RNA sequence: AAGGAGUCUAACACGUGCGCGAGUCGGGGGCUACGAAAGCCGCCGUGGCGCAAUGAAGGUGAAGGCCGGCGGCGCGCCGCC
RNA sequence: UUCCCUCCAAAGUUUCCCUCAGGAUAGCUGGCGCUCUCCGCAGUUUUAUCCGGUAAAGCGAAUGAUUAGAGGUC
RNA sequence: AAUGCGAGUGCCUAGUGGGCCACUUUUGGUAAGCAGAACUGGCGCUGCGGGAUGAACCGAACGCCGGGUUAAGGCGCCCGA
RNA sequence: GACGCUACGCCGCGACGAGUAGGAGGGCCGCUGCGGUGAGCCUUGAAGCCUAGGGCGCGGGCCCGGGUGGAGCCGCCGCAG
RNA sequence: CUCAGGGAGGACAGAAACCUCCCGUGGAGCAGAAGGGCAAAAGCUCGCUUGAUCUUGAUUUUCAGUACGAAUACAGACCGU
RNA sequence: GUCUACGGCCAUACCACCCUGAACGCGCCCGAUCUCGUCUGAUCUCGGAAGCUAAGCAGGGUCGGGCCUGGUUAGUACUUGGAUGGGAGACCGCCUGGGAAUACCGGGUGCUGUAGGCUU
């Protein structure tokens, strides 16, 4: 009673009818499996940026500001193009009217 | 069957190349790797210590966590019926910045120089990788001689 | 536009081709069909339009 | 390559890339026998790829026509130069025909060797047709027709047109 | 023949709602006229969502109302609501509110209208806003059932912090082997 | 020719329909031909499930921030109204 | 192992089991949907950039096998 | 970059877990319609035209029909040509 | 000043149609009994049975005609096996 | 510090004991089976030692992507050199 | 042009023999009281400056060996895909694309980073 042992015959067509898809690729992967001691690190960096919020928008405000400074002181044939400009439904207008107005 | 071993088969694949033996150079060791670099896979047999396993050998992937002497790699699998995103910690000497981003990153610093330029000039400059076009109609010249006439020759039992 | 154009079209839905294929199976130059006819797939494509 | 039919005789000129280590190649004509110009083309690059280190992604076409014959109102004849492929071996001939154009006669000595060597026309290579005078023929078959006042009769008309007639009464005769 | 996979030819959506109730089947023959006789997309989601099961319109809190409506900007606005909205008893202070809903309940109803608002059917919205404008659509958190604590992947694998099915629960059930370090492994 | 084989009860999961909704449920009990049905009880809601978890257990049990005054440390922190 | 029609449609493979005529598990299947649309994705190619030690080849290059002469001093 | 295509996602889930054949690669064996692998396609689950016959070969996959044209095969007669 | 719209209805464009194990949907397919309903059918002939009769439906099946027979039977909306 | 091996020398000393010079890319050795790796070393000889200690998590290998075993990067301590 | 200290790529840099080295340097060299270490101041460590480029080192040479890079080998060997191609097979030819490696024959024989010198 010999069977048979093994085989990847039916395999690979079995993998493609769902499809062999990437993972799943988001912005912001986890931090989970970065190192303590730099994780550590940025949390207390997060934990202390709400405390120069004040000096922050007395530059961000400084910057909106100095941009109005900044942008205050800057501030294939002719019958073929004649003939699509008169069939324009907006532009050739008038000369639709111009020629409605020739026949008469 | 086959035994379960860590490095089975890796005889060619982590031996050293000829005569390139010995005392392994520093500038594998004094080049740096940030978050985010595309980094290829290269086991090396003299460092026996933080040796990627056999499946990653000639793959690539992106660190993720950066340590005294090795680097954490996101590296794509191939698993019996989909892809894992794996994360190994591979020690530094099995590690080469890959230069398949560097041509991406010299063509995005052209195109935005490129796209700079001509905004002021008002023309149009060609931006995507065209692919090879049939080639554009040319005049040869055959000044003097006449082709060589070419035959096939006889056969020669050599053996 | 060419793109655009192309897939606007759908694929050619033709008939058998009126006298016969020569060999479906072998490339052109071998006397057959497959492979690229290069003047002369319009002889094909009145036979089977 | 198939035989298909007679052949045409075709002169193709091909060349190789431009390079900037060679920036002209030498053109290179061949003196092909194909049903068609798509089989010369291909046929011309099997031969150069033969003979010299040029390929057909690497190199171009650069003429390709079918030259004619230039008289094809007087009999000629011709000896060709042959390489083909046996079941063991392969072997080197020359053969004479009698014919009015090279083409015909090239068409004519593919049938020959299908008929008596059982050569297909793709292990048979054709690599040198030669207009022959009568002096310098060598087989006999050839030789026998170089007579001025040549006569022979028709001997044994065999009948064609056996199922027009059918059913008829009067039995056929072969004597004309 | 062609070389197609007739697998996804068949897609699943309600075209119709599986209930056999009259009162929201004319409403869904109103929605259904005016989904495809206005160009608003409103009444195209409004006509989905009241094809759905029960466990697809999930309740709204009267809490989450009020923060849901108290958003900047959102002022004068009616709340649109398909499933049905309950009242949240850990609120002191209920401002004033329109609400369109298919179900209010009864103290909900009660402190609505004593703040002072108004509650309307889906016909009253349709009349009052046939496109829908000025509304703020909301639903219920439909992952807030308990049924989803038991989805995803299995208990007893590495970092899936998965609800098992127990019988009931307490220190000998199911606390053993997958769990401590102790007595085998911990996932 | 006739009979002849995924049924019934209990338990669980998931989906779906209905009612009520942070509640819900009288199933047990009681009142008042079909009817052994239907109706009603609310200080009959006991009780079940849900609203709180975690620890073996003793047990514990689900945002804070700013400012002023005071005390201490040597401008920031801690404690205190 | 008892009526009809319609639609979709397999597997004899992985791991574990006193497992080898059987189960559990993953895979393949179906049904129910939902979230968006009215960028993303691909049993494919092109262009870059890495990986290999098979086919071939080599033994006047290491290891192992192996045939013949020739020239040499002690 | 080209070409093409609407995608993403969550539950519940039957049957299966004896396989076999073919081009190429390939192990044991003198060999086997033998035993054992890799890849792809089939048969199993599938009818149809051809190979006289026929699980797997060649062509081509199937709702019920009319007209036309083909593939692989053929065109003395059986037997259409 | 035609018809329409059983909106669970009606109408219009395209594309497609193999199937074992298996899964799902639709049955104005069929059997038996119950709650409603056809001012239902019936000794001027019910059920059942027979039929070289007329038909409808892709099908499951069904409706009429003739004969036989002598006392009960069926359609629709739900329910149950 | 340099090994295996070889050459030329030196009383007994010879094929082979010990000393010295030169060549020596590893032809040695690293406990074992084989493969990979290694020369101011991972080999040999010395000096000091117990990182073969305590404690969280993460990762890889087998894999269902579960364990056990083995392994890799860290982090918190106390240490050795 | 060139050297020294520390290097990068690790023979175009290695190996054998020969020739030449101005100045600074690098060395050989002279010693053992102190630091230090040995059977032995030979090595290591220390204190020096009489002599010398002899050697190390640098540059150059050899129809040099090696190494590096090309041609030939060769569109050969091999190989993706195809045929109701051949052959009794063994195997081979053709279509469609890709494409090696010896022997043999040429060319070359370290580039360079930082700091500090000499050639004033
Ligand atoms: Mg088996
Ligand atoms: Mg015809
Ligand atoms: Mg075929
Ligand atoms: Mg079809
Ligand atoms: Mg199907
Ligand atoms: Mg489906
Ligand atoms: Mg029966
Ligand atoms: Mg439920
Ligand atoms: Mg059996
Ligand atoms: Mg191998
Ligand atoms: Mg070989
Ligand atoms: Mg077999
Ligand atoms: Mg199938
Ligand atoms: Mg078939
Ligand atoms: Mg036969
Ligand atoms: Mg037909
Ligand atoms: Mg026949
Ligand atoms: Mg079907
Ligand atoms: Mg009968
Ligand atoms: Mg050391
Ligand atoms: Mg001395
Ligand atoms: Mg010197
Ligand atoms: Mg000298
Ligand atoms: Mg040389
Ligand atoms: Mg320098």
């Amino acid at each position: 009673a010999k069977s048979k042992n093994h085989t990847t015959h039916n395999q690979s067509r079995k993998w493609h009818r769902n499809g062999i898809k990437k993972p799943r690729s988001q912005r912001y992967e986890s931090l989970k499996g970065v190192d303590p001691k730099f994780l550590r690190n940025m949390r207390f960096a997060k934990k202390h940026n709400k405390k120069g919020l004040k000096k922050m928008q007395a530059n961000n405000a400084k910057a909106m500001a100095a941009r109005a400074e900044a942008i205050k002181a800057l501030v294939v044939s002719r019958k073929l193009h004649r003939l699509a400009y008169i069939a324009h439904p907006k532009l050739g207008r008038r000369a639709r009217a111009r020629i409605a107005r020739g026949l008469r | 069957t086959n035994t379960k071993g860590k490095r089975r088969g890796t005889r060619y694949m982590f031996s050293r190349p000829f005569r390139k033996h010995g005392v392994v150079p520093l500038a594998t060791y004094m080049r740096i790797y940030k978050k985010g670099d595309i980094v290829d896979i290269k086991g090396m047999g003299t460092v026996q210590k933080g040796m990627p396993h056999k499946c990653y050998h000639g793959k690539t992937g992106r660190v993720y966590n950066v340590t005294q002497h090795a680097v954490g790699i996101v590296v794509n699998k191939q698993v019996k019926g989909k892809i894992l995103a794996k994360r190994i910690n591979v020690r530094i000497e099995h590690i080469k910045h890959s230069k398949s981003r560097d041509s991406f990153l010299k063509r995005v610093k052209e195109n935005d120089q490129k796209k700079k330029e001509a905004k002021e000039k008002g023309t149009w400059v060609q931006l995507k990788r065209q692919p090879a076009p049939p080639r554009e109609a040319h005049f040869v010249r055959t000044n003097g001689k006449e082709p060589e006439l070419l035959e096939p020759i006889p056969y020669e039992f050599m053996a | 536009h060419f793109k655009e154009a192309n897939n606007f079209l759908w694929p050619f839905k033709l008939s058998s081709p009126r006298g016969g294929m020569k060999k479906k199976t072998t490339h052109f130059v071998e006397g057959g069909d497959a492979g690229n006819r290069e003047d002369q797939i319009n002889r094909l494509i009145r036979r089977m339009n | 390559m198939k035989a298909s039919g007679t052949l045409r005789e075709y002169k193709v000129v091909g060349r190789c890339l431009p390079t900037p280590k060679c920036r002209t190649p030498p053109l290179y004509r061949m003196r092909i026998f194909a049903p068609n110009h798509v089989v010369a083309k291909s046929r011309f690059w099997y031969f150069v790829s033969q003979l010299k280190k040029m390929k057909k992604s690497s190199g171009e076409i650069v003429y390709c026509g079918q030259v004619f014959e230039k008289s094809p109102l007087r009999v000629k004849n011709f000896g060709i130069w042959l390489r083909y492929d046996s079941r063991s071996g392969t072997h080197n001939m020359y053969r004479e025909y009698r014919d009015l154009t090279t083409a015909g006669a090239v068409t004519q000595c593919y049938r020959d060797m299908g008929a008596r060597h059982r050569a297909r026309a793709h292990s048979i290579q054709i690599m040198k047709v030669e207009e022959i005078a009568a002096s310098k023929c060598r087989r006999p078959a050839v030789k026998q027709f170089h007579d001025s006042k040549i006569k022979f009769p028709l001997p044994h008309r065999v009948l064609r047109r056996q199922h027009k007639p059918r059913f008829t009464t009067k039995r056929p005769n072969t004597f004309f | 023949g062609v070389d197609i996979r007739h697998n996804k030819d068949r897609k699943v959506r309600r075209k119709e709602p599986k209930s056999q109730d009259i009162y929201l089947r004319l409403l869904v023959k109103l929605y259904r006229f005016l989904a495809r006789r206005t160009n608003s997309t409103f009444n195209q989601v409004v006509l989905k969502r009241l094809f759905m099961s029960r466990t697809n319109r999930p309740p709204l809190s009267l809490s989450r109302m009020i923060r849901k409506m108290k958003l900047p900007g959102r002022e004068n606005k009616t709340a649109v609501v398909v499933g049905t909205v309950t009242d949240d008893v850990r609120v002191q202070e209920v401002p004033k509110l329109k609400v369109c809903a298919l179900r209010v309940t009864s103290r909900a109803r009660s402190r609505i209208l004593k703040a002072g608002g108004k509650i309307l059917t889906f016909d009253q919205l349709a009349l009052d806003s046939p496109k829908g404008r000025g509304t703020v659509l909301l639903s219920g958190p439909r992952k807030g059932r308990e049924v989803y604590r038991h989805f995803g992947k299995a208990p007893g694998t590495p970092h899936s912090h998965t609800k098992p099915y127990v019988r009931s629960k307490g220190r000998k059930f199911e606390r053993a082997r997958g769990r401590r370090a102790s007595r085998g492994y911990k996932n």
